[PDB]
This record gives structure tokens, C-alpha cells and sequence, in this order.
């Protein structure tokens, strides 16, 4: 259609269309004219609301800079159409959709809609896997099911894209299947680092005979935010094809997707609505909901998104980050009192659950151990306040124990990463299952009573840690 | 001539409400009848928004606009290099205009993700506690916090300082500050030759909200211009805490909804929209750089303030500054158990990490046990050599401001405390060792000083040749 | 001109003008009509705002009870002018310049506006002389830097008055130049006390043979918030004149410059704008910037400001106290609690800097020692929490000494006033730099470990501490 541009307010569009003419509600427009002495048309908006009087209001995906009133404005006659399938592999897209790599146009068979339908109640399932990861903590006391959407929670600085890497590093270069990683409100840093990291160990096309098993969708800092409120939803219109159409079983590495909500408390005030609990919008539940149901396991494949949240000022309570929660099958709240102790990965070995932290699912010897291990770290929290002041003195030989056991826990529960090789400055240990659950299992016997804790910390395997 | 003149309205605040003005552009400046500067923002269904540049005293409601149709260009050029400039780059220490010859957008997009680089090249502060812990690399984004006078802005000047020449341009960018200060600090850059390549945009508390925003987005543009020149940048731009106050002002007084601490919505694409414009680019737009050393301000250490919140999750590592551990000797105090640094020991030479490195090893130890030397009434040797070699390589970390050490004076110094030299001695002494040391060095053995540098490592010679030296040197004690 | 009054809610009047007339921004307005059956013309307001529709509005500086809609208002064609120079001292002055003191009209040579420019950043100084107070806290560590401007802050009833009145003593009586005192935000008594005092100690005139060298200006509680907004830029107006126009080294004493703020809260909100943190203005920072850079030293001469500031709930986070700091060279944070307990001036050791405390402008005995005063202070004050319960039996023979060291330099930084001899009940002492930066030398030595705690509380130097 042709309407025209009626208010520029920051990001938002208010753009007026004749009576007959009526974009859908997020139906993309698309503006004529923009930056300094050139006609480009990058000025993609989203239709969100029908302000009445002849007139939508619309967010832009790129900077309004430039533009003008009475600039016409079309609609397109359907969504904002991102290109998806294999060839999507190895290259870097936008928001929109456009390669951002510098290796060619996208040569691909279909678009697809960003915005679409999650599967219905019968297109779920039940089987719950494991997904051993090699972290002294993960498989341990909150395990990942395959087909389950993980949440790793933390705040500033904490490791939680440290954290995304080993697991790409760990699960994602080795995955028997495509892989998706998106880039939802970032540093561009980790971005051309996980680019030309993923380039040397031939992820990507080291030429190309497109042997590519990932595909990459960049939205950083930079960009306006009807942009990162969006990113994700590229990132996953491109992983509703590999799920349903090529029946694989990818993976959704979403750096952040608090940015996603972040970017989208921005659009709100500045659309019209009343702010909420914190300021952020009205829809806070709406957004973030149904651009995580789709983002799933269905019987036509799987989709097992390792996925991180911004905790704003280290509040959980925030309704950002606490949102979350009850779409995940387990979370890894990282502490930054237990990051300032040298642990890392700074994770609270209490607070960071998982489903299938059932005996029914993974063992006796896994749960067992599991709990064993976190009432001594709830003996030892309970003790602390208490030692800190009371001594020790006049603690009984039997609670005595229960430090040492615990601080030999708490280191062991300490390892370096492969991608950390710079921030702990020895070599990494990948640590699976068994080999992880024998260790405590040697812990929680005292029959490493005489072992100082300094032994623990920073190992690989409970040998490491008699070495 | 509604499309491209138009009458002002209301003239409240520093704010204006032009109406008309049909043509104008998001981003456009406009002019006015007294000659007044101003950009636009809220092109509304039938008035236009302007938030003024300067004093707004002087419009009056019935004056026309004119749309200058330009979109915010500030020039550009080497003829800076040692101009304390303004807000729209205009002279404000009387030397007469700036030849400029290309001009650059106030605003303009940040490299990509291809148009970079990892950080690998090294870029030194003249600080030991920084360059040795805390390694700032070229093209990195580096931030700097701390409370009210917490030696903050000494870590910035003594740095620009600490730049040999043709190494790198500087910009210093003062947002709040006041016009006295600036001067006390471009006043120590000059009788130190520093400000032969470092340009001052400043505005002070006084100036007009409007341009508080632009500082840092000015000193940004003039110092890319270096960047894509092949040449490299460090930017420090003063307190952003002041200029993210400073765009508070201008969304109340457009009526634009606040949030949290009743800053806007758009408080993370202040800073998110100019340190992201700092980058490595790759070699194939020049190998060109620039290094943001941002300040922050807390209010009682309280780090998880919004806006602190904010630009720590923005940069790639930090450098807290503490108000409890300066009187305690600490000066410059750095707190070195919190500071970091992403880039990693990647913006570090050789030389440097085989000291640094263990130094680091060090460091990191005697932090777990530090809290007990007060109360160790019997602990043990393997115990006591942490709490002996703690507070020694401490009172190496200690500087007197405005003196930045060389890399070789780094290394070299670093070297007496962390091989068991400055060991057995006294630490309310070894601060004066060293300063005898690095200029009986300097003085006597220029020879070896040199030798280190070149070969940028320490030969199984030096060492010797080192160990020779400090010995028979603390043996004059 | 002549316009006619439309709106009068509280202290705001929104006068209207012909589309011709608009008086400027800032340009003070007079109204023709007002008090109980008389016709005075004490209502003078200040247009800061265009509404627009042939419209200022405008804050009185005068109660507008009385006032009615069609009063004529006039544009005097600038600012308020408030007259200046020389026939200024031993008087006391209004908002508007009127004799407030019933000594006569106010014989001056010219007006001066209370808007004025700030001085050319190449109009400014980096000399750092000292300047020796008298208290056995301030001259160590944290001094005074002469054209500097000091911030004393501190909550509801602390010391601040005591503390600007100490000053007046030591320093303002014996300053070898003018000195004003501005009255914003305060009590009537610290007005005719001052006032009474000054008179009796000949700083005022004993006789019209005008030997003067302080002129005041009071804006007390009682008046409307328009007025202490501004009676700041009163008692400076008139001092941008001694320092610039007479050469002069004049002081400007301002008892609260927070009142400065506050009484600018309360317009804000009532001309029709929108809240800040903590319900402050939007233009907080522009208003008590404009008025802090003209209180300064220029080349010409300059202005030794000992301002002090009001701590709402004793909160520092408090925008409009917070918001200080950055004006200036020194602070002097009194606290509440180290009030609590007897010692005066209630000043924390620790809060409270200055630039001045560098070895390259005072010295290295008045260096160190005033450091290894605060290690010692920042020892104790870590050590509190942890003796405090967990006694002292464990403390090594090395840190026990900290403790009564400490508590010998918090207590020999305790010191009573020529003000406070009602409030100390002691004769007052002057301690300059040298017998305090001994007195203390001679403590950090433990040649005075034999010595009791309240031998050097409340004692003047360190011989009176050893009596």
C-alpha cells in the first residue's frame, strides 16, 4: 500500500494510510528515503498497533535518522519474511535477514514468516534425555534434556557467555546435527570472537564445499531496539525449518535473551501503553512467552536451546529475568559473591535446578550423590554465619567434618574452561558424568579426609586432585 | 514558507516547539532568528520538537526557523591536536580557528563484525598495576570506576601521558567537569608535551544540557577519524554517569516516559551507540584502532547502580577503584582483586607476561589468606611466604601520580620483588628502593635497559646480568 | 510592557502579554496589586518559560497571596537587577536587593544582574595555596584550596552552621579582604545571631565609618521557593563584583546551597514539567551547575566559597546533595552516628577528601601522617565488626595496638569550639597545621601508648593532651 509518514518520535513510526488501506497488526512496511544524499531501503518497520484515524503505529528495525513526513511508506502484504534453510549455513545474517558477512547474496528456496504459530498441544513430547556437558556442576546437581530449553542465569559479567562458548565448544562443534547461534543484544567483540573461533576448528566453511552445521544472526548493542526484540525471532525462524522441515535436531545458543526484553521495554513507553513492575511494559509476558514455545521439542525433531539471561543490578526478583524461569527444564544462576571467591564457573551449586534431576531419569548414584553433596554446601551455609563468629572451638567433631568435606566440595566443584585458558591460566578438563559422580562419591566418604582443599581446585578429575 | 521556515511556538526550558517546518529531517539542525543552534527530534503531527543548543533566552515565541538541512557535521582534521575544543568544535582557549578540511557526523554506525579484529596489540598505561593485571589492548573497550575522588581521572591522565610519540592520538572528553579542573589537567599535559597529540572536548556543568550529550559523541567522531587513517585512538571520556544525567533532561523536558531512576528508555543506546564506535579493524580497512577509557562514578561503592550496571556489561573488563584502600598507602588504588580485563593477557608482550603472569599466580593467593596476617598467631611458613611476598609486591604497585613508568622500568622493577629479592626486607622502606633502583638503572645501566626493550623478553643474560644488578643493589640498602 | 495576569496557582503566575510583547526568558516581571487594602509593589516574578499562545510563565519572589486575574504586569526590560559594590557591606539585603536591615536606602554607584556568564575557560587559575582553618581534621586531611570551593555536607543537625560559623571566626574576622555570607534556605536565628555576633566582634559597623568587610544577603525558611532559588545569585552577584571590578579575594559563606535546591524542586513540578530520581527537577544539574562556576577564582582576583549542604535523610545517594561534589576541591561529610558519640565536629575521617592532599603542594610529614591516620582508622573500622564479637583474647599483640591507637586519633580528632562553648562546656582551641601534624606524629609513634583514650578527647594539641 502507499501511506505517509505522520510523526518520527525516536524509533517509532506513526505512518497514515487512506481509510480502505490498513497494514495487519505485525505486517512489515517498508520506508523511501533516508541517510545523506542516497535513496536506500533499509527502513523496515513492524505494524503493532491501528491508532485509528486512518493511521498504524510502527517500530523501525533501523535507524530513523534522516527520515521525513510524508515519506511514503508501503505494505508489503505480510510479515517481515527472513530467508531460511540450509542455505543459511556458514553466514552471517540481519534482523532482516540480509547477509552481513561479505560472501554473496543468500541463495535461498524459501523466506519465512517471523511471526508464527507455536505447535499445538499434540505436537509435544515427553522423552527426556540427558545432554552430558563436562561441567563438575551441570550433569551433576542440574543436567540439560535434550529438547529443553535451558536457562543460564547471571548478572553482570559472570561467565554466561564464557559459559555459552564451552557449550559450543563441548556439545555444539561435536552435535550430530545443525546448530544455531543468535545474536541477541551483545558485544560485537563476541561476536567476530565466536566468528573466527568457530572458523579455525571448521565449523563454518573452510571452503566452500558447505560442510557448514551452523547458522549465525547478528543484532548487537548498536542496533535500535525494535531490532534485538526481534534477532531472536530471525535466530528461530531459521531453527522452525531445521526442527519440522528437515527433521534434525538443532540447537538455539541465544547469547542474552534479556536484551530481547530489555529492547522491548524501550518500544513500550514509547508506543503509548502504561509501564509495569519496574518499569517495563504491559505485554512483558506476552513477548517473551510466545517467542518460547516454539522454540522446542516436537515430535517432527528437537530443539535444545542453551539459552542466557541478564539479571539487572543481581536482582532475581526483577521481572525481566524471573520471567524466564518458568519456561526452562532447568536454570544456572551464577553467583558474583561466588565469582569474587576465584570459583568458576561461578555457579551456585544450590541455586541452579533441572527436571530430570530424577532417579527415574539418571541414576540412584547420580541423585544420591547430587543431594549428599548440596546438604553438606547447606550444612556449611548455615555454619558460616555462625563460625564467622562463634569459632570453631566448640564445634563438634562430627560438624567439623562437615566443613572440610564441604570446602573440598566447593573447590572440586572449580574447573577452568578451554576458552577461559586466559582468565584461569591452566589447561582445561573436559569432566563427564562418571567420572564426576565417582569423584564426590570418593568426597562425601571421607576417604579424602587428609587431602588439603587447595587440591581440589582448579582439577580435572579427582586424580587431578591426588596429583 | 511552511516547508522550510516556520515560527517558534514555546521556548520552555532549553527546549523549543517550532510548527511547521514540514520538510525537516529526524536528525536535522535547525536555526533560529537570534541565531541559535538546535536539533530535531520530535517531528510530530503538526509541530516539530527542538531541544536547544545553548541559551534559550534569546528566542522569542513569533521568531521564524530556518531548517539548515544539514545533519549535525563537526569537523575534522590533524590541525586539532593540542585545541581545547568545544561542543560543535569551535576554539575555547583562544588560539584562533581550526583548519578543517573533511568533515565528519556526530552520529554515525559503529564497525561491523567483519570490519574487526581480536585485540592483540598491546597499548601501555605507565602504570604497573594496570598494564601487568589489567591489560588494555588497542582497539578494546576499557572502563574505569570509582566514587568521588578515587583517583580515577589520575589513571586517565597519567596514561595519555605515557604515550611515546607517533604512537597513539588522544582525546580527553570532560562531561560535567568543571572549567577549573580541565584547566589544572590541560595545564599538566602541556608541561609534560603531551598535548601535541590529545584534543580536549570539554563542557562544563554551565554549558547548556544539549551539548552534554554531544561531548562524548564529538570526541568520538574526530578521534575515528585516526581510526580509519590507520592511526590508533584512546579516548577517556570523563564521568558518562554525567552525561547519561544529562539525557534525563532532555526526555522529561520533551515529555518522553522515564523508567528506573527515572532515566528514559533509551539510556543503554547512549553508551551502547559510542563505545561499540571503539574497535581493531581489521587489516583490510587499516589495522586502524582506538581504546575507550570510559568513567563512571559510583555512589558508595554501589556498583550495581543502573547506570553502572549498564556500561560494565558494555566493556570488556574493569578497573575498580576503591575509597576505603587509598590512606591504607594504596595510591594509586586499584583494586586488582575485582579489576579485569576480557582481552585477556592477549594485549600483553612477551616480556611482560613472564613477569605479569606469575605475578598474577601471586597476587591471586595472598588475596584468599590477606584477611588472616592480623590475626595469624601461629600459621604456617608455606602460609607466611604468601603473607611476606603479599605486601611487597603491593608497595610495587604503589605510584606517585603523574610519573608513568616505562615498559622496561615495568618489567624490570617487577622483577626485584616477585624473584625473592625484596623479600626478607621492610615494607615501609621498599617504596624508596625502587625509586633509587630504576634511576641507578637509568643512570648507570641505560645499557641493558635497552637491551630489554629491543629484544622485547628478558635472555638467560639479562637475567644474570639482572640478578648481578638488584643483589649488590638491595645490598645498598 | 503590559500584560495581564491569567493563572496564579501558588508561586507561579502565568501572566499574558500582546503577541508583540514577550518578555525575554529569565527577564523579571512586577505586579501592580496585592496585600489587605495598599498598593505595593512587592511582587516581582522571573519569566523562565513560552507557553506558548501569547504566554510566559513565571515564579514570584514574592507571596502572591492577594493577587487577582487582570492585574497588569511590566517588563522592565532585563533581568532583576540587584544593586552592587562597596555600599553593600554591613548591610543586609533581600532577594531583590531591598535594605532588609533598617539602616537607610541602599546607597550603591550600579545595579548588576543576577544572570551572568560564567568566567572564559582562559579565565581561570591552577594555583593551590592552602588554607589553614584551625580544626585537627580539616588542614590534614582533607585542606582548603584558596579560589577553591568547599562542600560541607552533613544530615539534619550535625555541626554545619557551627561549622561555617568557626570559619567566620578563624578565618573571615582575620581575612585580609570582603567576605559575604548568603542566607539560603535557613533559620531567622542563624541570621540575627550571626548578625548580633559580628556586630559585637567590629566586623560590621560599630560606627558609619564603614570599616565593613561582609555584606549579607538573607532569604530565610519562611519566604516562598522562588526566592532562596535565587538569593544565592544575590549574595553572588555581589560578589562577582569585589572579585573582578575591586581585584579582591573575596569569601562567599553559604549556609545550605541544598535549600538552593529544594526551593527549585518546588517550582519545577509546579510550572509544569516532569520529576526526576527522587521526585527532583529535570533540570537539577543545570541549575545548580550555572550558579558554581561563577563562585569561583579568576585571574582577576578570586572566591574561597565554604559552602555547606543539606543531606536528605541522610542519604548521599540523595540526587540533589550527590550532585555537589563534583564542584568541589575538598568535602567535609559530617556523619550522624560519629555525632552519636560526643566527638565534634562530628567529621568522618574517612568522607571527606580534598585536592590539595598531594606531598607536591603541602608537604610529606602533613602527607603521610594524614594517611597513616586514616590506615590506622580504616584498620579499627575493620576490625570492629569482628572484635565486637568475636572479642579480642586471639588478637596478635600487632593489632591490638591498632585499637587503642585508633581510638586515641579518634578521640585527639575531637575538638571543641569558640561557637560550641555552650555545646562542649570546654574553652575553644586553635590547631593549626604544624602543632596537629605533630600531635598525631607523636601518636602513630606509640610514644604515647601509656596514655589514656579521653586524654585527647576534647583537648587542644597534643600538650593539652598530656595534662
Amino acid at each position: 500500500n502507499l501511506g505517509r509518514i505522520a510523526q518520527i518520535i525516536g524509533p517509532v513510526l506513526n505512518v497514515a494510510f487512506p481509510p480502505g488501506k490498513m497494514p495487519n497488526i505485525y505486517n512489515a512496511l517498508i520506508v523511501k528515503g533516508r541517510d545523506t544524499a542516497g535513496q536506500p531501503m533499509n527502513v523496515t518497520c513492524e505494524v503493532q498497533q491501528l491508532l485509528g484515524n486512518n493511521r498504524v503505529r510502527a517500530v523501525a528495525m533501523s535507524a530513523t535518522d534522516g527520515l521525513t513526513r510524508g515519506m511514503e511508506v508501503i505494505d508489503t502484504g505480510a510479515p517481515l519474511s527472513v530467508p531460511v534453510g540450509g542455505p543459511t549455513l556458514g553466514r552471517i545474517f540481519n534482523v532482516l535477514g540480509e547477509p552481513v558477512d561479505n560472501l554473496r547474496p543468500v541463495d535461498t528456496r524459501t523466506t519465512s514468516p517471523i511471526h508464527r504459530s507455536a505447535p499445538a498441544f499434540t505436537q509435544l513430547d515427553t522423552k527426556l534425555s540427558i545432554f552430558e556437558t563436562g561441567i563438575k556442576v551441570v550433569n551433576l546437581l542440574a543436567p540439560y534434556r535434550r529438547g529443553g530449553k535451558i536457562g543460564l542465569f547471571g548478572g553482570a559479567g559472570v561467565g554466561k557467555t564464557v559459559l555459552i562458548m564451552e557449550l559450543i565448544n563441548n556439545i555444539a562443534k561435536a552435535h550430530g546435527g545443525v546448530s544455531v547461534f543468535g545474536g541477541v543484544g551483545e558485544r560485537t567483540r563476541e561476536g567476530n570472537d565466536l566468528y573466527m573461533e568457530m572458523k579455525e576448528s571448521g565449523v563454518i566453511n573452510e571452503q566452500n564445499i558447505a560442510e557448514s552445521k551452523v547458522a549465525l544472526v547478528y543484532g548487537q548493542m548498536n542496533e535500535p531496539p525494535g531490532a534485538r526484540m526481534r534477532v531472536g525471532l530471525t535466530a528461530l525462524t531459521m531453527a522452525e525449518y531445521f526442527r519440522d522441515v528437515n527433521e534434525q535436531d538443532v540447537l538455539l545458543f541465544i547469547d542474552n535473551i534479556f536484551r530481547f526484553v530489555q529492547a522491548g521495554s524501550e518500544v513500550s513507553a514509547l508506543l503509548g501503553r502504561m509501564p509495569s513492575a519496574v518499569g517495563y511494559q504491559p505485554t512483558l509476558s506476552t513477548e517473551m512467552g510466545s517467542l518460547q514455545e516454539r522454540i522446542t521439542s516436537t515430535k517432527e525433531g528437537s530443539i535444545t536451546s542453551i539459552q542466557a539471561v541478564y539479571v539487572p543490578a543481581d536482582d532475581l526478583t526483577d521481572p525481566a529475568p524471573a520471567t524466564t524461569f518458568a519456561h526452562l527444564d532447568a536454570t544456572t544462576v551464577l553467583s558474583r559473591g561466588l565469582a569474587a571467591k576465584g570459583i568458576y564457573p561461578a555457579v551456585d551449586p544450590l541455586d541452579s535446578t533441572s527436571t530430570m534431576l530424577q532417579p527415574r531419569i539418571v541414576g540412584e548414584e547420580h541423585y544420591e550423590i547430587a543431594q549428599r553433596v548440596k546438604e553438606t554446601l547447606q550444612r556449611y551455609k548455615e555454619l558460616q554465619d555462625i563460625i564467622a563468629i562463634l569459632g570453631l572451638d566448640e564445634l563438634s567433631e562430627e560438624d567439623r567434618l562437615t566443613v572440610a568435606r564441604a570446602r573440598k566440595i566447593e573447590r572440586f566443584l572449580s574447573q577452568p574452561f578451554f576458552v577461559a585458558e586466559v582468565f584461569t591460566g591452566s589447561p582445561g578438563k573436559y569432566v563427564g558424568l562418571a567420572e564426576t559422580i565417582r569423584g564426590f562419591q570418593l568426597i562425601l566418604s571421607g576417604e579424602l579426609d587428609s587431602l588439603p582443599e587447595q587440591a581440589f581446585y582448579l582439577v580435572g578429575n579427582i586424580d587431578e586432585a591426588t596429583a | 514558507k511552511v516547508v522550510n521556515t516556520g515560527t517558534v511556538l514555546q521556548v520552555g526550558d532549553g527546549i523549543a516547539r517550532i510548527h511547521g517546518l514540514d520538510e525537516v529531517m529526524a536528525g536535522e539542525l535547525v536555526e533560529f532568528e537570534e541565531g541559535t543552534i538546535g536539533i530535531a527530534l520530535n517531528l510530530e503531527s503538526n509541530n516539530v520538537g527542538v531541544v536547544l543548543m545553548g541559551d534559550g533566552l534569546m528566542i522569542q515565541e513569533g521568531s521564524s526557523v530556518k531548517a539548515t538541512g544539514r545533519i549535525a557535521q563537526i569537523p575534522v582534521s590533524e590541525a586539532y591536536l593540542g585545541r581545547v575544543i568545544n561542543a560543535l568544535a569551535k576554539p575555547i582557549d583562544g588560539r584562533g580557528e581550526i583548519t578543517a578540511s573533511e568533515s565528519r557526523l556526530i552520529e554515525s554506525p559503529a564497525p561491523g563484525i567483519m570490519s574487526r579484529r581480536s585485540v592483540y596489540e598491546p597499548l601501555q598505561t605507565g602504570l604497573i598495576a594496570i598494564d601487568a593485571m589489567i591489560p588494555v589492548g588497542r582497539g578494546q573497550r576499557e572502563l574505569i570506576i570509582g566514587d568521588r575522588q578515587t583517583g580515577k581521572t589520575a589513571v586517565a591522565t597519567d596514561t595519555i601521558l605515557n604515550q611515546q610519540g607517533q604512537n597513539v592520538i588522544c582525546v580527553y572528553v570532560a562531561i560535567g567537569q568543571k572549567a577549573s579542573s580541565v584547566a589544572q589537567v590541560v595545564t599538566n599535559f602541556q608541561e609534560r608535551g603531551a598535548m601535541e597529540y590529545t584534543i580536549v572536548v570539554a563542557e562544563t556543568a554551565d554549558s547548556p544540557a544539549t551539548l552534554q550529550y554531544l561531548a562524548p559523541y564529538t570526541g568520538a567522531a574526530l578521534a575515528e577519524y585516526f581510526m580509519y587513517r590507520e592511526r590508533h585512538t584512546l579516548i577517556i571520556y570523563d564521568d558518562l554517569s554525567k552525561q547519561a544525567q544529562a539525557y534525563r533532561q532532555m526526555s522529561l523536558l520533551l515529555r518522553r516516559p522515564p523508567g528506573r531512576e527515572a532515566y528514559p528508555g533509551d539510556v543503554f543506546y547512549l553508551h551502547s551507540r559510542l563505545l561499540e564506535r571503539a574497535a581493531k579493524l581489521s587489516s583490510l580497512l587499516g589495522e586502524g584502532s582506538m581504546t575507550a577509557l570510559p568513567i563512571v562514578e559510583t555512589q558508595a561503592g554501589d556498583v550495581s547502580a543502573y547506570i553502572p550496571t549498564n556500561v560494565i556489561s558494555i566493556t570488556d573488563g574493569q578497573i575498580f577503584l576503591s575509597a576505603d584502600l587509598f590512606n591504607a598507602g594504596i595510591r594509586p588504588a586499584i583494586n586488582v582483586g575485582i579489576s579485569v580485563s576480557r582481552v585477556g593477557s592477549a594485549a600483553q608482550i612477551k616480556a611482560m607476561k613472564k613477569v605479569a603472569g606469575k605475578l598474577k599466580l601471586e597476587l591471586a593467593q595472598f588475596a584468599e589468606l590477606e584477611a588472616f596476617a592480623q590475626f595469624a598467631s601461629d600459621l604456617d611458613k608455606a602460609t607466611q611466604n604468601q603473607l611476606a611476598r603479599g605486601q611487597r609486591l603491593r608497595e610495587l604497585l604503589k605510584q606517585p601520580q603523574s610519573a608513568p613508568l616505562t615498559v622496561e622500568e615495568q618489567v624490570m622493577t617487577i622483577y626485584t620483588g616477585t624473584n625473592g629479592y625484596l623479600d626478607s626486607l621492610e615494607l615501609d622502606q621498599v617504596r624508596k628502593y625502587l625509586v633509587e633502583l630504576r634511576t641507578y638503572v637509568k643512570t648507570n645501566k641505560p645499557e641493558f635497559q635497552e637491551i630489554i626493550s629491543s629484544t622485547k623478553t628478558f635472555t638467560e643474560e639479562a637475567e644474570a646480568l639482572l640478578k648481578e644488578a638488584i643483589q649488590e643493589q638491595m645490598e645498598r640498602f
